[PDB]
RNA sequence: UAGUCCGGAUUGGAGUCUGCAACUCGACUCCAUGAAGUCGGAAUCGCUAGUAAUCGUGGAUCAGAAUGCCACGGUGAAUAC
RNA sequence: AGCUAUUUAGGUAGCGCCUCGUGAAUUCAUCUCCGGGGGUAGAGCACUGUUUCGGCAAGGGGGUCAUCCCGACUUACCAACC
RNA sequence: GUGCCUGGCGGCCGUAGCGCGGUGGUCCCACCUGACCCCAUGCCGAACUCAGAAGUGAAACGCCGUAGCGCCGAUGGUAGUG
RNA sequence: UGGGGCGGUCUCCUCCUAAAGAGUAACGGAGGAGCACGAAGGUUGGCUAAUCCUGGUCGGACAUCAGGAGGUUAGUGCAAUGGCAUAAGCCAGCUUGACUGCGAGCGUGACGGCGCGAGCAGGUGCGAAAGCAGGUCAUAGUGAUCCGGUGGUUCUGAAUGGAA
RNA sequence: CGCGGGGUGGAGCAGCCUGGUAGCUCGUCGGGCUCAUAACCCGAAGGUCGUCGGUUCAAAUCCGGCCCCCGCAACCA
RNA sequence: AAAAUGUUCA
């Protein structure tokens, strides 16, 4: 949480001398970030559910949600109301403890790291990454997992084009290419 | 021969055929055949007129065909008594009201146009006179 | 949106009191005050309003945000009341959930005269 | 952040190939002696180690030796 | 094939405006609530608007979304 | 159709009875509603019967 | 006792030699990569002794190029009512 | 010579309609004024459907192929959405 | 004598609502700082909630200008009709 | 019964026909019901859509996630019409009013019958309280009488006391 | 006109009924046995259910429209 | 137990 540190100094005047904001106010702020991770296959299995549950529980400091199906798909197979997905939304001080812990400690320990995209923008200032193993948070110790769990990073913040969400992340010296 | 794609119920009451029609001004080509007598327009008149007027023009210019027949005219087999279900769809009409603008051309003279629709108007039922396009 | 929503919430119970021609103790909670006025059952005129903003309240107080504040705005608003002789009313919510300083006001008001 | 759902949260100590005396909470409640961090990124240089294609001249020019 | 049709339900407005009506006289029996419930008057589970007062019927068009009420006066 | 009815015999002083239906077929257990006993004047337990 | 330090196909890069010349189309070396394959369906084949089976060596053609062919020896059975 | 029910449809029963007796409220009717709810005729096309042309136009069919990963071009021409 | 401000509650329900541009913070309002507890999240101080108030007028809200729209809408004629 | 036979239909609910109160026919045009629920009921508190576009592991047009547009084109146990955000739509906590005895006053039927119902007495539950609740958003989910069965109540019980 | 039932691998038939999966024999492709063929033995492939529209999360299946086919009725003067 | 066939000329 000292990056939340680095913000109230760094960041803020690093910012208003870049856009030239009239107001402190007006620079972006991270607001949320949503963990989410999608298992699908918990058809399959419902302990297969509890395995992917536990895992997402370590990543994050939190229990996550439980999920279910907004609407009934047959493409798929799963009627309206079956638990497919996992997530959980850090906010305040754990969200600015997993983003300092992702940042400096996890994206280092991506196989055949190049470089994030600057293009994975929504274009409201919110960016939303993908990673593919869950493996370079440090909780899974390696000998417990069976399945490649995957999980997506989507990050809102308060600004409001696209560009000023990235040099936002700039400030943080978030990677990219 | 138009038809309605898919319409909503299959049959439909006969109702009556009063009133002015709406569509009287000119309002895509340059001249048009506007209806005087009151009468119902089927698909394969409005077809038959179509070609007596492709022919006039030999194939060129624009051929707006304001009217649309949606409105399915049923009918009974062959020597069947009365009663015991209404009849199935066999035809379907456009009723049509006095003053309402048919057909509309467009890139052709006058007197072009003037004798391709008497060719048309010798395939309709309905009494047809001549009319152009005013501005206002 | 934070005003509307609590706006909405509010109709069902103002509706209800606006057609049983019922005197209604409404509550305005701010982040910086807390407002109470007592309504007519025509819906127009006030009889009794009694706020934090009112410098006879707000003198005596330490910072007008609190439970303890509305404890004192509570005991104000059956104390003026019953110098008009209001004794039944009814009360609303106004979209507040009756839980912290609502609450406080309300009580306050109970043991004050004011039975609603 | 109701009780009782939710794993521990302790304050646990990262290392690294630069000597990173980097302590971030978690919830593993261990120990983690890691290889890579921000400080020791292969990333901020590796781009221009990274791509060195583009040339076979003077790789030619060894087999033509003149 | 058809023929299958029900027999009529009798809805509408019962008592019109300005009628003098007793209590738990039966103003309108609408479907739904095509007619709300203005003052002195209670909403049914049949949705049927009756009097809970004796008066005089008031149709009126109130609310925010404009619909129909229909009050009665204490006569 | 599936659903057959119990008879809700009260537990107190009296043969009164409440007759409802029940779905045989996914309740296992009976049932138990506190209703009014139209004699002793009171809300007493009602647990159902054939 | 494991797709295992089994297995080696395949592929990228880097080389050596023969030969005017190795791209179509050679052999071999080095590093890396490292699949199929866990005793094989119906069916079928060789052999009775230093043979079967197994291991390694040489020769011819040949500039170079065989796991083929011709030839040699080491180890060395079972069974034939 | 209507409604309702009827092993009922050319019968019958109750009500409606006729007549006689008796008792009662300007009670009832026509008209002007006033208070009403309607949603039909007509009209309209935001809605549920349907229709034509024009513009934009994904998407599309067939071609020419690089006739390999990629993609481009063209078109006898079809076309949603606003 | 009053006027411009602002918050709440209603009347009246688009001539009142959208859009565009500007603008206000001493007050009021909002955001906001914090949260061990009251209380809350089918995860999370987002919301709900409490404790407080540095900072800000960005968002939101209010006020003004603007008709680009929604909206209101004659007279006359026409349709319909007793 | 547009002669009879054959085919079909017979009760109930929704729209149209139906001519702006109600009602209104045909072997006229379209569809459905013969149940379901212990909660899908009561209540308190809270929440409010569908469909597209952008980004994002597996993951594609569509799984779950975040944001924007949008605006109820969604949903409501079932057909359709009417209605619904004060939501009747969606979630959770707590319970049983899916309550007994009545019921001013009207609606609708020839009648049998059917429907709505403020309020009163008893007792219950939800809410701090105002109040709310005697089934479910409404309209279908249903059959008279006789005969006979089970339980309760001493009302009766052919001499009296019992009993059938 | 009217009525019942049916169409699914190349051929002839199941599966529908109670919706989520398409089986059966022959034929067919490849190997094997034989001097060669048949027969026999082993292994595998091959059908989006006639078509169109709608219903549901989901259509071989449910509903409706149409075509082909088979059977049935076309009686009373 | 099963166990069929083999174009014409030369």
């Amino acid at each position: 949480a000292k990056l939340h540190d680095y913000y109230k100094d760094e960041v803020v005047k690093k910012l208003m001398t870049e856009f030239n904001y009239n107001s402190v106010m007006q620079v972006p702020r991270v607001e949320k970030i949503t963990l989410n991770m999608g298992v699908g296959e918990a058809i399959a299995d419902k302990k297969l559910l509890d395995n992917a549950a536990a895992d997402l529980a370590a990543i994050s400091g939190q229990k996550p949600l439980i999920t279910k199906a907004r609407k009934s798909v047959a493409g798929f197979k799963i009627r309206q109301g079956y638990p497919i997905g996992c997530k959980v939304t850090l906010r305040g001080e754990r969200m600015w403890e997993f983003f300092e812990r992702l940042i400096t400690i996890a994206v280092p320990r991506i196989r055949d790291f190049r470089g994030l995209s600057a293009k994975s923008f929504d274009g409201r200032g919110n960016y939303s990454m993908g990673v593919r193993e869950q493996i370079i948070f440090p909780e899974i110790d390696y000998d417990k997992v069976d399945r490649v769990r995957g999980l997506d990073i989507t990050i809102t913040t308060t600004a409001k084009s696209d560009e000023e969400g990235r040099a936002l992340l700039a400030a943080f010296d978030f990677p990219f290419r | 021969m138009l038809q309605p794609k898919r319409t909503k119920f299959r049959k439909m009451h006969k109702g009556r055929n009063r009133g002015l029609a709406q569509g009287t001004d000119v309002s895509f080509g340059s001249f048009g055949l506007k209806a005087v007598g009151r009468g119902r327009l089927t698909a394969r008149q409005i077809e038959a007129a179509r070609r007596a007027m492709t022919r006039a023009v030999k194939r060129q210019g624009k051929i707006w065909i304001r009217v649309f027949p949606d409105k399915p005219i049923t009918e009974k087999p062959l020597a069947v008594r009365m009663g015991k279900g209404k009849g199935n769809v066999e035809y379907w009409v456009a009723l049509i009201q006095p003053g309402k603008v048919l057909y509309e051309m467009d890139g052709v003279p006058e007197e072009l146009a003037r004798e391709a629709f008497k060719l048309a108007a010798a395939k309709l039922p309905i009494k047809t006179t001549f009319v152009t396009k005013t501005v206002m | 949106d934070k005003k509307s929503a609590r706006i909405r919430r509010a109709t069902r119970a103002r509706r209800k009191l606006q057609e049983l021609g019922a005197t209604r103790l409404v509550v305005h909670r701010t982040p910086r005050h807390i407002y109470a006025q007592v309504i007519a059952p025509n819906g127009s005129e006030v009889l009794v309003a009694a706020s934090t903003v009112e410098k006879a309240i707000a003198e005596q107080l330490k910072y007008t945000g609190n439970k303890d504040a509305a404890a004192a705005v509570g005991k104000a608003v059956a104390e003026r009341a019953l110098e008009k002789g209001i004794k039944d009313v009814s009360f609303d919510r106004s979209g507040f959930q009756y839980h912290g300083r609502v609450q406080a006001l309300a009580d306050a008001a109970r043991e004050a005269g004011l039975q609603f | 952040m109701k009780k009782d759902i939710h794993p521990k949260y302790e304050e646990i100590t990262a290392s690294c190939s630069c000597g990173n005396v980097m302590k971030i909470r978690s919830t593993v409640g261990h120990d983690l002696n890691l290889d890579v961090c921000s400080k020791c990124h292969p990333f901020f240089t590796g781009k221009q180690r990274d791509v060195a294609t583009g040339g076979r001249v003077d790789r030619f020019n060894k087999r033509f030796n003149i | 094939r058809n023929g299958r049709d029900s027999e009529a339900k009798r809805l509408g407005v019962k008592r019109f405006g300005g009628e003098s009506v007793l209590a738990g006289s039966i103003i309108v029996r609408q479907r739904g609530t095509k007619f709300h419930a203005g003052a002195n008057v209670g909403c049914g589970r049949d949705h049927t608007l009756f009097a809970k007062a004796d008066g005089k019927v008031k149709f009126e068009v109130k609310g925010p979304k404009n619909r129909k009420f229909i009050s009665i006066e204490a006569e | 159709g599936i659903r057959e009815k119990i008879k809700l015999v009260s537990s107190a002083g009296t043969g009164h009875f409440y007759t409802t239906t029940k779905n045989k077929r996914t309740k296992p257990e009976k049932l138990e509603l506190k209703k009014f006993d139209p004699v002793v004047r009171q809300h007493v337990i009602y647990k159902e019967a054939k």
